[PDB]
């Protein structure tokens, strides 16, 4: 992540097709970009939590569609059923979890990089 | 949990694309 650089954003919101200065509520809501795409949602159209916001403001955050693994750096057969942090929204395929996952977990899922 | 295609259905859908180019221009 610290390595491969990062696409020009798109400052509109894929989503509700706001700017920054408007998101769905009709207020000010600054935008998050996809660093491989560029293409960018307001947090609230992408239902991140403040918390889960401010985590990945500061990660090479990838949209749902460029998420690759952590792990594997893949997509892959597999890509639809990648899990997705709730912490920072990594994701990891469950087979590339440490260790791995034969089922999907329940509830709220922190990733091994985020596990204290 | 979240899986890359219960976040898709969760989020909602993106707005139509011709719109995001009519905005994006
Ligand atoms: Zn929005
Ligand atoms: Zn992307
Ligand atoms: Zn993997
Ligand atoms: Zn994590």
């Amino acid at each position: 992540e610290k390595d491969k650089p990062v696409a020009e954003p798109i400052p509109i919101c894929s989503f509700c097709l706001g700017t920054k200065e408007q998101n769905r509520e009709k207020k000010p809501e600054e935008l998050i970009s996809c660093a491989d795409c560029g293409n960018s949602g307001h947090p609230s159209c992408l239902k991140f939590s403040p918390e889960l916001t401010v985590r990945v403001k500061a990660l090479r955050w990838q949209c749902i569609e460029c998420k690759t693994c952590s792990s594997c750096r893949d997509q892959g057969k597999n890509a639809d059923n990648m899990l997705f942090c709730d912490s920072c929204d990594r994701g990891f395929h469950m087979e590339c979890c440490d260790p791995p996952l034969t089922r999907m977990p329940k509830g709220m899922w922190i990733c091994q990089i985020c596990r204290p | 949990a979240r899986t890359k295609q219960t976040a898709r259905k969760s989020t909602g859908g993106k707005a139509p694309r011709k719109q995001l180019a009519t905005k994006a221009a």
